[PDB]
């Protein structure tokens, strides 16, 4: 089995900078006819992939000349000298020879300064509480890098169950991310505790960002 | 002029089989290899298999051997794929793309893709919940909406019929036991709300549902 090990999986870049996506085969992919069938595709969010480079270093027709391929041994490289806002998305290498294998992906994204999440906890709505349910939502807005962690607590007691998180993609305006955790309980179960905490630990402070409330209000 | 059209969005119950089409045009169907690629909800691209029409040769990924059945009908210029014994892992987007011969030798044309959802879920309108900040007592005030327990995707959520858009953070829907859950955060200056009405308009087309939820205190 041939393995296309593509790195890195995430490459934040500042506009106008040169990007370098690498892709390595677990052994030579040079075919019998002497040809190397190593292409590069880019899948922009919401659309299908599209051919960029074919035969290792050849640019497909209509492809921005800032794109270029190369690659020898088992190491191939995609370069985007001068990254524009249209180049952002997921890049894939692909050895379409023997058993066609895709690289893993390298999400081209924008780089900005680190930024701490801005947390906000919301108690269950009375209407949800009428149906017998009770979600406690925590928005962890506008941060960077995207790497963030959330721990819930009930009466100081950690609660790892029924918590459904969901992250937004990099914000187009400020290049930040936002996450959304949600502890869903039962009305009765909810109505048997006071303190509902959610602590966001991000790359910025070594101290979790705590957000709490008491049904005592 | 080469055009790859694929069948629509299919919602399949688990354990079933799903047959999808891919109508080619603008080129000789029988002279090129049609490839199929799978993309699970969150991961990269996976090569499934390939058929050469007009001789019906096939080549599968070991993983898909008994799972994906590639066929082609030259009089319909349509490649087909039947994914059977449907599991959760079969929920993904499927692309039929063409392997060009001379010039490029690569997947230069792709279809818009086919979205298959494997679930036992029945069609369910959402439950839209207002998320007012905790209790009484900064410069900006974060509000939100919780849209949960719906089937199937998608839903559309706007803030104030759309007047509010900056500061809005709509997070990706996630399935938590047969149904979907989506949430949205709207950050507006203190002097805007409650001084101003901030309604959350949720539409679930599959259920012919348009719901407004005004965020009161």
């Amino acid at each position: 089995d041939v393995l296309m090990t593509q790195t890195p999986l995430s490459l934040p870049v500042s506009l106008g900078d040169q990007a370098s996506i690498s892709c390595r085969s677990s052994q030579s992919i040079v075919h019998s006819n002497g040809n190397t069938y190593l292409e590069w595709y880019l899948q922009k969010p919401g659309q299908s992939p599209k051919l960029l480079i074919y035969k290792v270093s050849n640019r497909f027709s209509g492809v921005p000349d800032r794109f270029s391929g190369s690659g020898s041994g088992t190491d191939f490289t995609l370069k985007i000298s001068r990254v524009e806002a249209e180049d952002l998305g997921v890049y894939y290498c692909f050895q379409g020879s023997l058993v066609p294998t895709f690289g893993g992906g390298t999400k081209l994204e924008i780089k900005r300064a680190d930024a701490a999440p801005t947390v906000s906890i919301f108690p269950p709505s009375s209407e949800q509480l009428t149906s017998g349910g009770a979600s406690v939502v925590c928005f962890l807005n506008n941060f960077y890098p995207k790497d963030i962690n959330v721990k819930w607590k009930i009466d100081g007691s950690e609660r790892q169950n029924g918590v459904l998180n969901s992250w937004t993609d990099q914000d187009s305006k400020d290049s930040t991310y936002s996450m959304s955790s949600t502890l869903t309980l039962t009305k009765d179960e909810y109505e048997r505790h006071n303190s509902y905490t959610c602590e966001a630990t991000h790359k910025t402070s070594t101290s979790p960002i705590v957000k709490s409330f008491n049904r005592n209000e | 002029e080469v055009q790859l059209q694929q069948s629509g969005t299919v919602l399949a119950r688990p354990g079933a089989s799903v047959k999808m089409s891919c109508k080619a045009s603008g080129y000789s169907f029988t002279s090129f290899w049609m490839h199929w690629v799978k993309q699970r909800p969150g991961q990269g691209l996976e090569w499934i298999g390939t058929i050469y029409p007009g001789n019906s040769d096939t080549s599968y990924n070991q993983k898909f051997k008994g799972k994906a059945k590639l066929t082609a009908v030259t009089s319909a210029s349509t490649a087909y794929m039947e994914v059977s014994s449907l599991t959760n892992e079969d929920s993904a987007v499927y692309y039929c793309t063409r392997r060009s011969g001379y010039k490029y030798y690569a997947l230069d044309y792709w279809g818009q893709g086919t979205s298959v959802t494997v679930s036992s879920a029945k069609t369910t309108a959402p439950s839209v919940y207002p998320l007012a900040p905790v209790c009484g007592d900064g410069s900006s005030v974060t509000l939100g909406c919780l849209v949960k327990g719906y089937f199937p995707e998608p839903v559309t959520l706007t803030w104030n019929s759309g007047s509010l858009s900056s500061g809005v953070h709509t997070f990706p829907a996630v399935l938590q036991s047969d149904l979907y859950t989506l949430s949205s955060s709207v950050t507006v200056t203190s002097s805007t709300w409650p001084s101003q009405s901030i309604t959350c308009n949720v539409a679930h087309p599959a259920s012919s549902t348009k719901v407004d939820k005004k965020i009161e205190p």
